[PDB]
């Protein structure tokens, strides 16, 4: 199918992504 | 020196009068003609050119060149046919801005680091007693000029070089040119050829203890004696740092890799066929990429953490680099006074009822030292109350006892502080029985008298306490007070009197006996005049109650830091300038010279022969004057140096603590000295690494040092030692980590030129990978703790074992970096065919790829694209190829966690790692989804199915990697340690 | 230096070294071969698994120009003789004598037809037939067509195609007095064509656009459409559109564009030649 693949929502799903990445780390380096 | 001139000859030869001194009409002029009474300033600081030459130092010349060979990369493709890529642009900015960013950081945690010894360095005293016209003058010292007689009282320092002519009991405490502690006497007689050693003379800035002396000034200004023995900027400042010289060799031998490599592949562009101009682009672009902008960022950032630990430690570190020189540390090197110990003199032993009670430096009397119940004791305190003759200050009731400064003599001073350690407030002691008669103090009776009354306030029997070496006042006691009962002259009592006493004095110690008589009142009643010039007390017909140790101790934590960095492999070698007896007993206390290890002098007198009779190589350790070593070649200083062990040096000179330093230098050694002294400043600069301290180091070798001991604790030098193991570890595999990330930068451009492919990794994307996903986990791997046997590992070689060798360079180049370059491959082939590119059709592509007016070309399947669609699948491969390496790295840091114990066994308790893998993938995820950035740092986003191409790569990495631990661990020495262990 | 025939280079022998470098890096080609050889085994041959970085086709012309612009002399022989030469050696496939009937090729309809398909894409059915399209249908130069004949009746005719997609079958607008406005065109079986370029601001009208094909219509008959591949569609013929300027003034830069309508053909700003198409034209005498 030639149409768009999921964008304007793939985007959200590796922001959502890379924050729980980054929020975790930072909970285990503090705790 | 004009030392053996008489007091005539001195007077004529400065025209000053020995009576009347200099007049104004001569001094005002002499005073220009000579220059001013200070030291020379210190050599002028390039404050503006020192920046400057910390972003040109050795590790930033590769950058450098690596930012001006892409400039001149790009300034070649605009002059040829029209190329609008500034890739090669884009990198030379930032290659550039990497060395000014760090150059920046390097200088502001350097130049705070000498924010403090501002502080540290401040004193004005500047005050003299000089008579000029026959007057005395408080007058300021700055101005003081040879030719004028001036005077000394007790408690002031000295205004420049003197001929002392006229003393009255006069001790000066140098502790500073000769290194000694105890105060030496002053008299106008000659005692040594040496004039450092000689009686007559007052050297510059030795403040006095007591007694008043008149002297003439002989040298003042930068001609004293501490005027050129501390004004020596030696040679090159501390040489190349054992840390420099490794930079060094990374650089100058492994840019060659850069050059074959380049090289290799420059001709095989010429044999393809590619173009004249093509084929330089080809080669700067290849031997540029070979260059990691990661490494001066993260080995800067590597050092500092180190300094900043170890700043905790209170070990204020100069240099950055000074961090590791302190690791390697083949030999070491100290001293007695202020280093060793603590330049204050306290009580060591008191000997009594045949047994030897040593006082404890510890603050609870630890291994029953001494018997505090038994009446003996007290009468010894109350004793040592009375005939002290010293004053504790006032106000400092707050401060700890032993660190405390009193008015007095020093064997007094060494008594208030034991007395008051011991009962108490010595000072009612003192109140409560009243003084009635003194005795004076000086070296003509060598001994002192004092008369006081008793305790109890009833039968105030009229005692006369007294205090000297009984190998003088034996023959003037009669009986011997114990415990009661009175032992008079008898064979057995006094031979263990003696037995006792014979081991004191063989400890360098000067022993202070003490002595009272009990004056009866039936001749001396109570209104008996007393007369300190006349005659009315008993000489002789005196009695002992027990015996003192004045022996200086040395620190609390000296001995076990030494017999740590003895067991460390570390030879430890100790240069003082006292008296041989003294320093050599002090070396045995300390644990420098093993327990039993006799010397030739001990050998010597084992049979009772000349030590020229037995073999020198007989005895390990030896002790040799300071006289001998101005007669000693070089030669002579290497074989004393190689054939014994562990020695200590006596009576040595600034000069020949430089002799000293150079020798051991000269056979391949890294040397580190901890002088504290002024005398110890030519040997901190020339050694690998000075260690000063800071409470009592002096004012002119603090500022010539490497480290400064803010704690004066020994222990951290060993502490530091440790550290710079560890560190050296750390940069290893941190190295490593970075170095293994280099093939999958250069493959890519290989394969696009020789193969024809479409370019599978662009340059920003190498700048992304090599500044922003490899730069934490590459800090973070200096987080990290060693293996538990780097404490008994041997110093390391600085010529066998280097900080990068074959072994790291094979490493990270033929098996890592090839098997992440595959898994990158790999997922960029996976990302080109699901798209319509099969990978037979890539093959000779890249010419019409690449083509600007070509937006017809058929892939494998046949459908068409145009330009910018095939560009678009050309990026998303690019970030495929980031997300690919970073996927690889992951398991590329975790094999990097450790050398030789495995994941499993050491475990993975860094907590700051995980962050690093965590962070890692967040920066590579946002930096790839984050939208409206395509456009500009040409990233697009990817399937989800596509993160996953590169986990069998990682998996397949770490089981090598844990097979490869696993064999060098099962079989030492094998072939695979021998060829692979880094 | 790297001595020799006394202990060797770099001691060594160079054997263990270089065997375990081979076998090392022969396993590695070895895994390599396997992941591209099961990934290889995910995807189809008839259809790629991802179309959605092919937006709309883009509409390229076939006369290919290096800096976009068409400058000739028309005196001259041998200023144009590139560009003839191309049109014709790009041509020389779609000739009469290469079409031809018994399973070849096939008979397709005179008029736009509708985008008759041939099936499902599995290889039960081996080469499904394609269209034919001859060079009788371009002309109108009051003689033959050939390709590029060379006069200067106003310039060398350019024809333009639409990038071939696999499974794709554009769809014509279906409306009643849209943004576009020609003389004649009818909403089914044809794309319609417009070939305006800076109007009111430059060009000021300087040449007169003809375009003929097939039906009469300025667009692309949808008889053809759509790509089947070409492993089971060799020599399929994509139709092709042809445009003349015939009042065109001399010595004059001037900037044309033709884009083609449609409800499922997209535009783009960043790419230039995506469903638009732009050409510089520049005649001198």
């Amino acid at each position: 199918d030639p149409f768009h693949y999921d964008y304007q929502t793939l985007r959200i799903g590796g922001l959502v992504f890379a924050v729980v990445l980054f929020s975790v780390g930072i909970l285990l380096i503090l705790s | 020196t004009e030392h053996k001139m008489s007091v005539e000859e001195v007077c004529r030869k400065y025209n000053t009068d020995c009576v009347q001194g200099l007049t104004h009409s001569k001094a005002q002029e002499i005073l220009a003609r000579d220059g001013p009474n200070a030291l020379t300033p210190p050599p002028t600081t390039p404050e503006w050119v020192k920046f400057c030459r910390q972003l040109f130092g050795g590790f930033s010349i590769l950058l450098w060149i690596g930012a001006i060979l892409c400039f001149l990369a790009y300034g070649i493709q605009a002059g040829t046919e029209d190329d609008p890529s500034g890739d090669n642009l884009y990198l030379g900015i930032v290659l550039a801005a990497v060395v000014i960013i760090t150059g920046c950081f390097s200088y502001y945690q350097e130049a705070k680091s000498s924010k403090i010894m501002e502080s540290f360095k401040n004193m004005v005293p500047q005050q003299a007693l000089v008579i000029r016209e026959g007057e005395k003058m408080q007058v300021n010292a700055e101005e003081v000029v040879v030719g004028d007689l001036v005077e000394i009282k007790g408690g002031d320092r000295v205004p420049a070089d003197l001929r002392i002519i006229s003393a009255h009991g006069c001790k000066v405490d140098n502790s500073s040119l000769t290194g000694e502690s105890e105060p030496q006497t002053r008299s106008p007689d000659c005692t040594h050829d040496n004039p450092l050693e000689t009686r007559n003379i007052t050297f510059f800035s030795t403040n006095c203890v007591e007694g008043t002396a008149r002297g003439v000034v002989v040298a003042t200004g930068d001609r004293t004696v501490m005027g050129r023995i501390a004004t020596l900027a030696s040679g090159l400042e501390v040489g190349k740092t054992p840390i420099a010289i490794e930079i060094e060799h990374f650089i100058q031998l492994i840019t060659g890799v850069a050059v074959f490599l380049g090289v290799s592949f420059f001709i095989l562009s010429l044999i393809l066929g590619y173009t004249w101009l093509e084929a330089v682009i080809f080669l700067i672009g290849i031997i540029v990429a070979n260059v990691p902008a990661g490494l001066l960022a993260t080995v800067t950032v590597c050092l500092t953490l180190t300094a900043k630990r170890m700043a905790r430690k209170n070990c204020l570190v100069k240099n950055l680099e000074a961090v590791e020189t302190l690791g390697s540390t083949s030999t070491i090197c100290s001293d007695k006074t202020g280093t060793l110990t603590q330049n204050r003199m306290t009580v060591a032993h008191m000997w009594f009822d045949n047994q030897i009670h040593e006082a404890d430096t510890t603050e609870d009397q630890s291994g029953t030292s001494f018997d505090k119940s038994s009446h003996t004791w007290v009468a010894l305190s109350h004793i040592a109350g009375l005939c002290n003759r010293a004053v504790f200050k006032g106000g400092q009731d707050n401060i700890p006892v032993l660190k405390r400064d009193v008015a007095g003599d020093a064997s007094e001073s060494a008594l208030l502080k034991c007395i008051e350690l011991s009962s108490g407030s010595v000072k009612l002691m003192r109140e409560r029985n009243k003084k009635v008669a003194e005795i004076p103090f000086n070296s003509t009776n060598k001994y002192q008298l004092s008369i006081h009354e008793t305790e109890d306030p009833n039968d105030n029997r009229y005692l006369l306490v007294m205090k000297g070496a009984p190998e003088r006042i034996l023959d003037r006691c009669s009986t011997i007070l114990l415990q009661g009962k009175e032992q008079p002259l008898d064979e057995e009592m006094k031979e263990a009197f003696q037995n006792a006493y014979l081991e004191l004095g063989g400890l360098g110690e000067r022993v202070l006996g003490f002595c009272h008589y009990y004056l009866p009142e039936e001749q001396f009643p109570k209104g008996f005049a007393f007369d300190c010039d006349d005659v009315n007390f008993t000489t002789d017909n005196l009695c002992f109650v027990g015996l003192m140790s004045m022996i200086d101790p040395p620190r609390a934590a000296v001995p076990d830091a030494v017999g740590k960095c003895r067991s460390a492999g570390i030879k430890v070698i100790m240069v003082t300038g006292d008296h041989p007896i003294t320093a050599k007993a002090i070396a045995k206390g300390v644990g420098i010279i093993s327990e039993g290890n006799e010397t030739v002098e001990d050998i010597a007198a084992r049979l009772n022969i000349p030590v020229s009779q037995v073999n020198p190589r007989d005895a390990k350790a030896c002790v040799i004057h300071g006289t001998d070593l101005k007669d000693f070649t070089s030669e002579q200083i290497d074989e004393i140096l190689q054939n014994h062990t562990e020695i200590v040096f006596a009576r040595t000179s600034p000069q020949q603590k430089l002799i000293i330093v150079e020798g051991c230098q000269r056979q391949g050694a890294i040397v580190a000295v901890t002088g504290d002294g002024v005398n110890d400043s030519p040997a901190l600069k020339k050694a690998d690494i000075g260690v000063a301290m800071g409470i009592a180091g002096s004012d002119v070798s603090k500022q010539a040092a490497d480290m400064i001991l803010l704690d004066d604790n020994f222990a951290s030098i060993v502490t530091g030692v440790e550290e710079g193991r560890l560190i050296f570890d750390n940069l290893k595999k941190s190295i490593a980590y970075t170095l293994t990330s280099n093939i999958p930068a250069i493959t890519p451009f290989l394969l696009f030129i020789m193969a024809n492919i479409p370019l599978p990794l662009g340059t920003i994307t190498i700048l992304c990978i090599a500044l922003g996903t490899a730069m934490v986990p590459a800090i973070s791997l200096a987080y990290e703790a060693a293996e538990s046997d780097i404490m008994k590992r041997q110093p390391r070689n600085p010529r066998t074992d280097k900080l990068v060798n074959e072994r790291l360079i094979s490493m990270a180049y033929g098996q890592i970096g090839m098997i992440q370059a595959l898994g990158g491959f790999f997922s960029y082939f996976v990302i080109l065919a699901e798209n319509g590119f099969l990978p037979g059709n890539l093959v000779g592509i890249r010419l019409n790829w690449d083509d600007r007016t070509v937006n017809d070309l058929e892939d494998s399947y046949g459908q068409q694209w145009t330009y910018e669609q095939r560009k678009v699948v050309e990026f998303t491969c690019h970030t495929a190829f980031f997300v690919s390496i970073v996927v690889v790295q992951w398991a590329d840091l975790i094999i990097c966690k450790t050398r030789r114990n495995s994941v499993f066994q050491q475990g993975m308790k860094n907590k700051i790692l995980i962050f690093g893998l965590f962070e890692e993938t967040a920066l590579a995820a946002f930096l790839s989804y984050c939208p409206g950035m395509d456009v500009a740092l040409r990233m697009y986003p990817l399937k989800p199915s596509w993160w996953f191409c590169a986990f069998p790569y990682s998996f397949l990495i770490f089981v090598y990697d844990e097979i490869r631990k696993l064999i060098l661990r099962r079989n030492p020495g094998g072939w695979v340690e021998k060829e692979t262990y880094y | 230096s790297e001595k020799k025939e006394f202990l060797g280079r770099t001691g060594g022998s160079w054997f263990k070294i270089l065997l375990f470098y081979v076998i090392f890096y022969g396993c590695l080609a070895g895994i390599f071969i396997g992941t591209i050889q099961v990934m290889l085994l995910t995807i189809s041959e008839f259809k790629p698994t991802y179309q959605d970085r092919v937006a709309p086709p883009g509409l390229t012309q076939i006369p290919q120009i290096q800096k976009t612009e068409i400058s000739f002399r028309p005196n001259d022989p041998k200023s144009y003789e590139a560009y003839v030469l191309n049109i014709v050696r790009f041509l020389e496939k779609y000739k009469d004598s290469a079409q031809r009937d018994d399973m070849i090729f096939e008979d397709c309809g005179d008029v736009p037809s509708e985008p008759k398909e041939r099936g499902d894409f599995n290889h039960e059915r081996g080469e499904r037939k394609v269209c034919r399209f001859k060079l009788e249908w371009l002309g109108n130069c009051s003689g033959l067509n050939d390709e590029t004949y060379g006069y200067k009746e106003g310039k060398p005719c350019i024809i333009i195609k639409l990038n071939r997609v696999l499974g794709f079958k554009p769809k014509p607008p279906k409306n009643e007095s849209l943004e576009t406005y020609p003389v004649m065109k009818y909403n089914p079986n044809v794309l319609p064509v417009q070939c305006t370029g800076k109007r009111d601001e430059d060009k000021d009208k300087v040449g007169n656009v003809e375009y003929f094909g097939l039906g009469n219509s300025p667009g692309f008959p949808l008889q053809y459409y759509p790509y089947y591949g070409k492993l089971l569609q060799p020599k399929y013929l994509q139709p092709l559109l042809a445009v003349q300027f015939t009042n065109l003034t001399m010595d004059t830069e001037i900037r044309i564009e033709c884009k083609a309508y449609g409800e499922n053909i997209g535009y783009s700003e960043k790419d230039r030649f995506q469903g638009r198409f732009d050409v510089k034209i520049e005649v001198k005498s």
